[PDB]
DNA sequence: ATTCCCCCCCTTCGGTGCTTTGCACCGAAGGGGGGG
């Protein structure tokens, strides 16, 4: 099927990250198995698109994969348990036209060699053409318990007593809960507040605008979902979907599963992972990703944890929440 | 002759076409390499002598190589490079020997005439056409056009490469055991055979080049250690860079340091402690480069230190690939951290530094974090392995700040090495307010058009004060107010702010910034016992 | 005096996004080193 790029737009020209030894091996063991069936072929400098690939190992498999990141390749075409489909995708041929685009680069360890180059000479695992050319399957990933999908609400705390700081910051847990959940126009408690003493009815109306949820909100199929995730401390990890800013499409807590009290990034990178998952049976985009992350720090680790086939779009935030 | 392989189709870009330069005068003497290398390559069919039609030319000249009696031969083709359609690179880095293996034979060949050996693509064999001028500008030049890859030209180092592993891959493939490693021509081999027994096999590598027109002249074929390979001098058991010549120069100007410091930063592979950070700062503002910059007496002392560390000699080791690679940093100073790699301790794989500020504001942590992934991402390039680290962080520190810090951060499997400078959060803001202690709601509010502000603190216990500023913004003068609110502070203050920005400044434990104000906040909050810090809508 | 290509560092300037029209961060382009 003729497949072509966004008016305007050429193609990928991305380089590729370091991998280890293990990685490079089994890539070099797939793509030399490939290319034996005639999946993909080697290519020359005179090619100038590149996209990266890495190797995931899958879970509960012992036996590596091969990923390609047809990130920016997927922007510029113009075109509940989950399985694998990628595997069916090797029966359709690519349009020799596009084939260009399709390429990559095997990295060496110290650089021993020039890199290998290879292009598809088939339909891809993670190019959004590739379900296209050829239930609810995201493009490769063919769709866990989804009975308990909710908006969780935000609520001051409950006990007794009020300080000069539980009111000076209750104000503020609730002036910004404003363009989000409006009705809250509260504004007597600048009385026991701005006035100067030691930080040593109204609450169950906005107790009560605040248990009514996430009203409205609805989705538009015009604009990206954007997910914003926040570190609460102790492996606690909550998330946000909004569209537009301040109303939220849906909002969730992710707590300790793995890297006990120990990584960071291996609870991010599954929260990223659980978050589009959830994405993808529900609105079926993924999401852009505002990770609560550096950049150095992401880009390094995360392909170790990563068992997805698909990759989402993501932005690395530098505030603190 | 040249080799027999396939030619890379070049195409130049849409709508484009080919250069039509003139050629510049050149040296008497220049004219005369350039014609007799010229008749040569005419004789072995590398140019084909053009004539009365080519609408196209470059300029061409000549500069002497290494061996300092030859000439090589160059074309100035950024016109056409211009005009050429892109290339993607297949050299992603430059090979290391601390990733080597310690090989029983090794040898290193050179390619020569490297690019002359390799044809170019029929169709862009014209866009190439050049004019060799006349002896004495006297009668017309003998012009020619390119046969082959040309010195100059954009594609030429990607598609000499390609071809030199496609040659190169059927030796591969019927000989596992020899470590080949290809940069452009350079041919580093090693065998686990003996001196007898892998010659055989290294003048069949030299005969199945000659078989696909790429030569190796005997005078470039180095059979005995020491190699020079890559610019280092490769030993049976160890390794060094090449001297390292370091200038003695009276008065030092802007580039005349910028070398001093480009040395510096290449010695730092391997010498150990090596520092920049006080010559690279003479570089700052200055631009014209030819005006003698003074040399600070901060700067003096690092070039002190600098050369007594390249007066003794250092060499690293090869890789073991049965063993653990471990990596110990060493904070040094004003940010600067230098770290040691290696299997066996006291024998170091290959040294390095980090002297790099990333961010406005930023503490020893963060940028331990930093020199960390930077090691973890060079060990990954060069072993293929995640090396173990000995960090002068305790496990405690680490654990208070990561499980304390709105960013996700990761350290890789490591271990606390008792090192006299170690990393530390020189403060901590607390989460309750504190009874016995005053409150400071500051605000410093400025006004955007005469840049003027109120910089003060109001005191639940009756205590207030105010102070002008001028030339200031909306975010300094908070900060400014932050600042007068701990100055006038017992060992003990609850400051509470209007601010999310000076708030984030503050909550990230800093401890140096160019902001002289954000470090004299500092100061003030290391000498302080317990700080609270809380923002309020006004 | 005149070229290309790759890796690294160090400094400077423009673009971007949020916001409090400053401020902070990042990417690309100079200088240098090394390599062929
Ligand atoms: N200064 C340079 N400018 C452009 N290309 C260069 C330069 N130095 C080296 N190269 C490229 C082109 C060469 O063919 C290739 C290999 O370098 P080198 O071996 O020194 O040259 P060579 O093979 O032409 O000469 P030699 O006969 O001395 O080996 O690298
Ligand atoms: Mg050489
Ligand atoms: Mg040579």
């Amino acid at each position: 099927v003729p497949v072509k790029l966004k008016p305007g737009m050429d193609g990928p020209k991305v380089k590729q990250w370091p991998l280890t030894e293990e990685k490079i091996k089994a890539l070099v063991e797939i793509c030399t198995e490939m290319e034996k069936e005639g999946k993909i072929s080697k290519i020359g400098p005179e090619n100038p698109y590149n996209t990266p690939v890495f190797a995931i190992k899958k879970k509960d498999s012992t036996k590596w994969r091969k990923l390609v990141d047809f990130r920016e390749l997927n922007k510029r075409t113009q075109d509940v348990t989950v399985l694998d489909v990628g595997d069916a995708y090797f029966s359709v041929p690519l349009d020799e036209d596009f084939r260009k685009y399709t390429a990559f680069t095997i990295p060496s360890i110290n650089n021993e060699t020039p890199g290998i180059r290879y292009q598809y000479n088939v339909l891809p695992q993670g190019w959004k053409g590739s379900p296209a050319i050829f239930i609810y399957q995201y493009m490769d990933d063919l769709y866990l318990h989804p009975d308990k999908w909710t908006v969780q609400p935000i609520v001051l705390p409950e006990k007794d007593s009020w300080t000069v700081n539980d009111i000076q910051k209750l104000v503020g847990k609730l002036n910004w809960a404003s363009q989000i959940y409006p009705g809250i126009k509260v504004r007597q408690l600048c009385k026991l507040l701005r006035g100067t003493k030691a930080l040593t009815l109204e609450l169950a109306e906005n107790r009560e605008i605040l248990k009514e949820p996430v009203h409205g909100v609805y989705y538009d199929p015009s604009k990206d979902l954007i997910a914003e995730i926040q570190k609460q401390g102790q492996g606690q990890w909550t998330y946000q979907i909004y569209q537009e800013p301040f109303k939220n499409l849906k909002t969730g807590k992710y707590a300790r599963m793995r890297g006990a009290h120990t990584n960071d990034v291996k609870q991010l990178t599954e929260a990223v992972q659980k978050i589009t998952t959830e994405s993808i049976v529900i609105w079926g985009k993924t999401p852009k990703f505002k990770l609560p992350i550096q950049k150095e720090t992401w880009e390094t680790w995360w392909t170790e944890y990563w068992q997805a086939t698909w990759i989402p779009e993501w932005e690395f935030v530098n505030t603190p929440p | 002759p040249i080799s027999p392989i396939e030619t890379v189709p070049v195409k130049l870009k849409p709508g484009m076409d080919g250069p039509k330069v003139k050629q510049w005068p050149l040296t008497e003497e220049k004219i005369k390499a350039l014609v007799e290398i010229c008749t040569e390559m005419e004789k072995e069919g590398k140019i084909s002598k053009i004539g009365p039609e080519n609408p196209y030319n470059t300029p061409v000249f000549a500069i002497k190589k290494k061996d300092s009696t030859k000439w090589r031969k160059l074309v100035d083709f950024r016109e056409l490079n211009k005009r050429t359609q892109d290339f993607w690179e297949v050299q992603l880095g430059i090979p290391h020997p601390a990733g080597l293996k310690k090989k029983k034979s090794v040898t290193v060949l050179d390619v020569g005439d490297a690019y002359f050996s390799v044809p170019l693509d029929e169709d862009f064999r014209k866009y190439t056409a050049f004019t060799i001028p006349s002896i004495n500008n006297e009668t017309p030049g003998i012009r020619y056009q390119y046969n082959v890859l040309p010195q100059g030209w954009k594609g030429s180092p990607a598609i000499f490469q390609s071809s030199m592993t496609k040659i190169l891959e059927p030796f591969k493939k019927q000989n596992p055991d020899i470590v080949i490693y290809q940069y452009m021509d350079d041919l580093y081999v090693g065998s686990d055979l003996e001196i007898g027994q892998h010659r055989t096999k290294i003048e069949e590598l030299r005969q199945h080049l000659l078989r696909w027109g790429l030569t190796t002249p005997d005078k470039k074929h180095q059979k005995e250690p020491p190699f020079l390979w890559m610019g280092y001098e490769l030993h049976p058991d160890k390794w060094t860079v090449q001297p390292i010549v370091l200038p003695e120069k009276d008065s030092w100007t802007v580039n005349d340091i910028q070398k001093l410091v480009g040395k510096l930063n290449w010695a730092s592979q391997i010498y150990p402690g090596i520092k920049v950070r006080q010559l690279s700062k003479l570089l700052r503002g200055t631009k014209a480069l030819t005006e003698v910059i003074p040399l600070t007496e901060e700067a003096e002392l690092e070039l002190a230190e600098n050369r007594e560390i390249l007066k003794e000699p250092v060499h690293g080791v090869y890789y073991d690939p049965s063993k653990d690679l471990i990596a110990e940093i060493q904070k040094q100073g004003q940010g600067q951290w230098t770290y040691q790699i290696y299997q066996e301790p006291f024998k170091n794989l290959k040294t390095g530094k980090y002297a790099r500020m990333r961010g406005a504001h930023t503490n020893d942590v963060k940028q331990l974090t930093e020199a960390v992934q930077k090691i973890t991402t060079e060990s990954i390039v060069i072993w293929g392995k995640t090396p173990k680290f000995k960090l002068p962080i305790q496990k405690e520190t680490w654990e208070t700040w990561w499980t304390e810090y709105w960013q996700a951060t990761w350290i890789p499997e490591w271990e606390f090495v008792n090192t006299p400078p170690l990393v530390k959060l020189w403060y901590q803001l607390e989460k309750e307010p504190i009874v016995g202690a005053e409150t400071f709601y500051v605000d410093g509010a400025a006004n955007r058009e005469t840049k003027l502000g109120k910089a003060g603190y109001v005191t639940n216990k009756g205590r207030q004060k105010v102070v002008p500023l001028t030339n200031t913004t909306n975010q300094k003068t908070e900060l400014q107010a932050i600042y007068l609110a701990l100055q006038d502070s017992g060992l003990e203050v609850n400051i509470v702010t209007n601010s999310q920005y000076a708030l984030g400044i503050i909550q990230a434990q800093p401890d140096k910034s160019e902001s002289e104000l954000v470090n004299q906040i500092i100061e003030q909050l290391i000498k302080k016992e317990k700080v609270y810090l809380a923002w309020v809508p006004a």
